[PDB]
């Protein structure tokens, strides 16, 4: 009977201008991808072709690139309003600059609703933030009515800096009542939209009752049926199918990340509001699809401050930052000692009153350190000087590990010494010792970490059966450089912020840095 | 399965001191904030004092601020209250209510889900 | 293009049920939402609900649930209201309107005539 | 916040009717507010917090509404076991005040 | 919501500048439309989105907003400016009009 | 023939309200000392009694107390203008907040001249600071003319933060020409006034020619002839006498420090301008001398912001700062690790292009750490919480030592372990190890310090014949707690800033501190 | 030093407010004294220290300063206000007068 | 209290040396500094030097070093100037003045009469 | 600063007289300025820096003065060995300009 | 006792390259900044380039900025200058002047006390 098509994006992570196939930065215009203008083009074509359409976003279009560091959420709102977004949910990176950084730019200028149904305010923050986000919405699509409902992750307090007067409940219990009410409102078509992950999406399609479709994200998952057109390996079919406990078929969808793809799911309903048929596949925005000038002009005029700002002073140094290759891959090098300090300074959250902070450790490999920095230019540091050290557009990732995978990593890092290999590890919050005269696999003799279950920080030994939360780059978590143990024996993974921004905020705060070689690594 | 039983209530002369105690069993006592609520004779409810999950943050009302003292002992799973300058206005029942759980945020600004029977304290 | 006559003057003393109409001409009827309002004397205006020709799919404002229903004919292009269990204070003017707009700019444009009751 | 006037004081009802209770705050409680029920000489019990959520174990005829400074508890089809005193809270400020009361 | 209006009883003589203010309970993001109702007739739209002017309105009509406070400014009074000027909302589903200020 | 009396003060170090006998803080009003109102009284009495008088200051009335932290030089100018100061020289602490902090408060509001003849400006700072300080001055005293000349220390660049476009020449060569010119100006009475020290004062009275008297300071020296009225032991007679190379007698004078004393030197001249007779003695401002209300009212109305400001937030902490007695005197304690970091952060000066910084070390004894700080008050730190840790009004002093005195100190610190004695040393920039099973005097087995003659900081061993610059408190330098070796085998001593202000500026900069126990001390 | 004056040729009629400006080469800290010289006679002091008024001067005379820029303001003109108004210095030893502005 | 006559009119064609006077009365002469100024036509005023009765101890402005000298008598309370090697452009009015003030507020108060030359 | 016009260009003198040389800067040199003397076809020599100081080994008849933007070198009682070219510098800006010259 | 002797000057065609060198003896060469000054044919003096005591801070005029290169070798106590795009305007003598010493401040904005004889460089 009734038909609608659904267009969704997720986890753009500030890839606002056109990008490469690895979604880092593209220099050959003839083989490039993504962008917001190309997306405008495709969206407008589909909108003219079809009468019933929905464009949705599932959160996390804030951390990444250099547009967020400078403007801080204004570009998001501007170009979302330009594209005619029909709704939006809240992710975990919308709270990076705090709620005060959320409310003004996004929540007040946006012309479209923002949703979450497990987020509740207590105390003085109840008056301020009431009326600005909603648990659910009703929209007239075509000649019918469509009900929406939102949800958001529960680990946001440990993955961002929201506050202490915002609560994050369980998804299912906070979701069911609104569905029930919506049904009592004579509304029979329901869509869930949220930023929680894939597995929880699956559970919401089994435990919750009344949900016709589930749109989601936060896991960076690829769903294709057929033959993939590019590098990404699909984890499943496109309209994923799950048998609900109430005897129904409920799809699930997710369009990878950045802007490399788009979603396109067509549905067929009946007179009562039940899903009959579902088919589609994600779109790939190659150069075959042209751009839209009225957007590129606006982008080009907004890009000036980006270049004006990359030649400016952030801070100062009085020492030589040896980001060389004969040092950072053979011994301890003070650039890493600077880098992990910033990494931790970023991961400072809340005092549970039984711990001073949940994570107290760093790991970093020497292959991610390209160039040095010399202090003989008035003692000045610039964004370019940093981009020349970390030229990959990576991220610093929070994970969990046992106490044995870590020893495996520290033993693999030193099993072939003397070849300028990028497997040497710079550390933070760790005291380690080596003895290179022993057989490979048994070269680590001492290893000490930093107490968290403790009011006074102190260095304690390692227990080969305990969970430790650690920070390390995405290149390592996905198994780069021979670190398969990490990708095989981890117990969770959450993405983080851009590296250059981390270091940038560290340096703009200290305002003068004199890092030193201390003895976090030594040989006996 | 949660039960809170109060004890330690009787008759006192204006100026005396009494110590009430709240038992607890049926859950993990080292995770929840707790409060003391008193109901006057045939009147409305009113809030007295509170304590965090580890005795670190203790906050008081205006009346008992300077005469009462809340504390907890997680080892024995019990709560204690100490009243020193008992006036004639402290005549009422006293309830021992638990507090909602907040996953990652603070414990302040809560609502009470599990209450207790209550004790009578008369100061004449 | 022009919203036309709704009805004349109906008294309907307390207890009965009324049935108004809203006829339109000069455009394609089955393309726009139709809304009903009511301005009772002594107060402001009141929204009632949405009726869309082409299968209706109505929506009310959670104050008139069983006390009102919306119908459509179109064949002769007419919208029908229905007030049941009429009360005393229900005296007011009943209106008809069309919803018009493209992306974010929506507004009532062809306001219907009045039908005092 | 501080005041929390529970407007109704004594309503006459019988099994079957529909009863409504209001609790008008003073400055702005936002959406943090709860509803309690105390029988004659027994410990109170929580029904609704967050101004719309229902505590585990409450009958479905109980439902909350309202936001800002005007709340409401509604019971449809009163039952024999539902004649007690109902209290309204607020946890937006920190004297954590209650409501005077209402006998049903 | 609740869309209150300031000047219930406002009177001025042709030739001056007049203003009307609309204030909402919650945050409606520039989703207010100003209406005009001549007595004994159906109203007519003046400004949509709180800033744009309906095709066919004199330049003497303006608008403002972007938040919870919205204002309508009238200048160069003419003997066609004296009627009731409502103020409604289309942001959240239950739409609330205003009481109405006469001029 | 002609007679004048000379009244001088020096090194007040912000002791602006009345003080005790130790010049720290007096709580029993009936046995208290000093102050500016009492000084006003005595000065006015002498001025009415005698017709020819001169009131002079020899610098350093800026660092110390809590008046400088808040107002920053305004009170100095106000109460100097009130007292009718006739001239002033420049010291080493006038450049603490920088030249921009000097020019506005002092140099522009002061109604009296400020002098220095070895200070020269190069570059853009030549236009700004020209016309604001003078090399010499002419003053009409009584019925005659008196010529003045100023000079200032040469170690100011290493004892403060002036800049890089200000030069500090040798005193004698820059002084002689102005004396010669003054003589060609038909001016025969000359006074030198400056902040360089005692010994250089003596040399100026021998090598320079044309100088009748020498007024000075910066060494905190006591000169009394007779029986001292209080605790201070005199180092010499009052109008110190030196035989000039040109065959003359030239006096030298200095009135201790703080406000405990005043100078009073009467002279007799002849018709050509040569000193005939000289006699006097410093004054002691006991309570027998009353105060002046029109001053105390002004003081009392200026003291409000001091109390308003001592209850305010400086920064935050998320750990427990264990300033206890069972920890800070028996093991490593994180409060000291915080304290030395601030100490170094204060002593950051200029990059000579062959070193990154001249001093890189800290020493601190556990007896100077009284109380802890608890984090369970919203994570807040207050000036009072700091004053409860260091309740003595001390200072952090820069000195030089060989590499053997230091080992002596580190061996004496641990020669009787287990008595809660205040001789244990907390460190910074040092890695040390102990073995308490050996005979006293041979318990230190390892000791490593931080390279300065180096672009990349690194920890290196100790050489028992080399000069090391170190920071340590005044209580230790003057030999407190059994540390006589330091007072006997040091090679120079320069005072510094108030301790609480150091820590305060460190904490207001980091804005959040999570200090930890790292391993700067350990036992084998 | 060099004590330059702005209005060499300044003319006004009784009843208005007039001003004279003095600017120095270097920084003389509020050590300027304004003088008045009737033609063919010795001058007479008006303001010392750039702010105080000499005992016997009408309240219509004022002063300013505190830096390198000094101004004298005259109001309520009377037929005794038209003469030469010098501007000197006593800060450093060689004292420099100004050229003189006639009124 | 009143600075009195300096002199009358002296021509002193170029080459000679002049000697003026400044007599004072109405106060204690030997208590205040005495200054000399000169207003040559076509320019501003000029400071010359300081003379203090009671031993003099003069001070000149490093422009009239050997070209002028200051003397004092007091016995009959008189100050003496002396211009030697008179030049052509030296035509000007010579003044006398007293220095008055307490702490920081100093100013010329008893201005003498004029002595054209 | 940049300009450093040395006003005089050629003065006629004889042993015994008193000669004066001026060097007018452009914006403001402050007090950083020096005076040089170059014989015919020989390397220059510094006399006065800081605008008043005298380099070690210069005769006493040489003396500098002036500040701001107007300087002066004065020689009293000219001597036979004092007929050369004199240059004026400035080190307040950083093209480090010199003066055109003056022949004596 | 300070002497500075220059060498390396001759005749070059427009576009050639030449390398001048300054010797030094009689003091400690690793403490003083040095400069190159050139005097045109029968005209005034002009400043060319400079270098700090350790070759770290090298600053150039506008003319030779892009054609010259100053450097020093403290071990052999000598200075070097390299000229590449010799035009017709580079015809003049070239002096090798020392720089004043500043105890604790930077080396910039100095005056030159000890000069050298000079060399002739002609480009026609
Ligand atoms: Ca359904
Ligand atoms: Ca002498
Ligand atoms: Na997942
Ligand atoms: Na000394
Ligand atoms: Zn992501
Ligand atoms: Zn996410
Ligand atoms: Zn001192
Ligand atoms: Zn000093």
């Amino acid at each position: 009977a009734w038909e609608l098509t659904i267009l969704h994006t997720n986890d753009v992570h500030s890839r606002l201008e056109q990008t490469s196939e690895d979604s880092s930065k593209c220099v050959n215009a003839s083989r490039c991808m993504g962008g917001v203008a190309r997306l405008f083009t495709k969206v407008q074509q589909i909108r003219r072709a079809e009468p019933n359409v929905l464009l949705l976003d599932a959160g996390d279009q804030y951390q990444g690139t250099i547009w967020f560091t400078v403007y801080k959420g204004a570009e998001v709102a501007h170009f979302m309003n330009a594209l005619r977004y029909d709704a939006m949910a809240l992710g975990n990176h919308e709270f990076d600059n705090g709620v005060e950084g959320l409310i003004e730019p996004l929540l007040k200028e946006a012309k479209f609703p923002i949703l979450s149904a497990n987020i509740k305010a207590k105390g003085p923050l109840a008056s301020q933030i009431s009326g600005l986000y909603l648990p659910y919405k009703v929209l007239p699509v075509g000649d019918e009515v469509v009900g929406i409902v939102g949800y958001t992750s529960k680990e946001t307090p440990f993955l961002s800096n929201p506050g202490t007067n915002l609560v994050f409940e369980d998804e299912i219990t906070a979701l069911q009542p609104e569905v029930d009410k919506l049904k009592t409102l004579n509304v029979n078509k329901i869509i869930a939209l949220g930023h929680s992950g894939f597995e929880m999406d699956k559970l919401i399609a089994q435990k919750v009752r009344g949900v016709d479709v589930v749109v989601g994200g936060h896991s960076n998952t690829f769903l294709y049926t057929g033959n993939p057109p590019s590098k990404e390996v699909p984890a499943g079919k496109y309209p994923f199918i799950v048998t609900s406990d109430d005897g129904r078929k409920v799809p699930v969808v997710q369009a990878y990340a950045f802007g490399k793809y788009l979603g396109y799911l067509k549905i067929e309903f009946d007179e009562r509001g039940n899903v009959i048929s579902s088919h589609g596949n994600p779109i790939l925005l190659n150069s075959s699809i042209p751009e839209d000038p009225s957007i590129k002009a606006d982008i080009n005029k907004w890009r000036i401050k980006l270049d004006n700002y990359s030649t400016q002073e952030l801070g100062k140094t009085i020492v030589y930052l040896d980001g060389s290759s004969q040092s950072c891959r053979f011994r301890e090098c003070n650039m890493g000692n600077l880098i992990c300090d910033a990494m931790i300074n970023n991961n400072l959250r809340h005092t549970d009153e039984m711990f001073w902070n949940h994570v107290s450790m760093c790991i970093l490999n020497g292959g991610g350190i390209r160039s040095p920095i010399d202090e003989r230019n008035n003692g000045t540091i610039t964004w370019e000087n940093l981009a020349a050290v970390l030229p990959f557009g990576g991220t610093f990732d929070l994970v969990q590990l046992k106490g044995s995978t870590l020893k495996k990593a520290f033993e693999h890092s030193v099993h072939r010494y003397g070849q300028s290999t990028g497997e040497f590890l710079q550390v933070g919050g760790i005291h380690v010792v080596y003895d290179l005269s022993r057989k490979p696999g048994d070269r680590v003799v001492k290893l000490d970490v930093l107490c968290t279950k403790c009011r006074v920080p102190s260095y304690d030994p390692l227990k080969m059966d305990e969970v430790y939360k650690v920070i390390l780059p995405n290149f390592l978590a996905n198994g780069g450089d021979g670190f398969q143990m990490i990708k095989d024996e981890l117990l969770r993974h959450d993405s983080g912020d851009q590296d250059i921004n981390v270091v940038s905020t560290y340096i703009s705060k200290m305002k003068v840095i004199y890092p030193a070689v201390e003895g976090r690594i030594k040989f006996s | 399965q949660v039960q809170l039983v109060e004890s330690g209530g009787g008759l006192v002369k204006p100026g005396g001191s009494l110590r009430l105690s709240c038992a607890a069993s049926g859950f993990t006592f080292s995770k929840y904030a707790m409060s003391w609520i008193r109901q006057a004779p045939g009147k409305g409810l009113e809030w007295v004092a509170e304590i965090s999950s580890g005795g670190g943050y203790i906050n008081y009302a205006d009346s008992v601020k300077g005469r009462f003292t809340i504390s907890r002992d997680n080892a024995k799973n019990s709560l204690y209250l100490q009243m020193n300058s008992l006036r004639a206005e402290d005549t009422a029942v006293y309830y021992c209510a638990r507090a909602i759980y907040y996953y990652g945020s603070s414990y302040n600004y809560y609502a009470m889900d599990y209450w207790g029977q209550g004790t009578t304290v008369t100061v004449s | 293009q022009v919203q036309l006559v709704q009805s004349g003057a109906e008294v309907k003393k307390p207890g009965a049920s009324v049935k108004l109409s809203c006829k339109a001409s000069g455009y394609t009827f089955t393309s726009y939402w139709i809304h009903w309002v009511r301005q009772a004397p002594g107060q402001g205006l009141e929204w009632i609900g949405m009726i869309h020709p082409n299968s209706g799919s109505t929506y009310y404002n959670e104050k008139f649930k069983g006390r009102a229903t919306l119908t459509v004919d179109k064949s002769t292009s007419t919208a029908y209201m229905e007030l049941s269990s009429l009360r005393s204070e229900d005296t007011a003017v009943y209106y008809c309107a069309r919803y018009y707009g493209s992306d974010y700019e929506w507004y009532f444009d062809v306001w219907g005539q009045g039908t005092t009751v | 916040d501080i005041q929390m006037t529970q407007s109704p004081s004594s309503l006459s009802a019988s099994v079957g009717d529909r009863v409504t209770i209001t609790c008008r705050a003073s400055q702005d409680v936002g959406t943090a507010e709860a509803w309690y029920q105390q029988k004659p000489g027994k410990a109170p019990k929580l029904l609704i917090y967050w101004a719309s959520t229902r505590h585990t174990g409450v009958p479905s005829r109980f439902s909350g509404s309202g936001s800002g400074t005007d709340f409401t508890l509604t019971i449809s089809s009163l039952q024999p076991e539902d004649f007690a005193t109902y209290y309204c809270q607020q946890y937006s400020s920190y004297p954590l005040t209650f409501g005077q009361g209402t006998k049903l | 919501i609740q869309m209150t209006q300031s000047p219930s009883s406002m009177s001025a003589s042709v030739g001056d500048r007049v203003t009307i203010t609309c204030k909402a309970s919650q945050n409606v993001r520039t989703a207010v439309v100003w209406y005009q109702q001549k007595p004994g007739k159906a109203p007519k739209a003046l400004i949509y989105l709180a800033s744009n002017r309906h095709t066919g309105v004199p330049d003497r009509f303006s608008g403002s907003g972007s938040g919870t406070d919205f204002t309508l400014t009238i200048s160069s009074l003419q003997p066609e400016d004296f009627a009731t000027y409502f103020c409604l909302q289309h942001w959240n589903y239950p739409y609330t009009f205003g009481q109405g200020t006469k001029l």
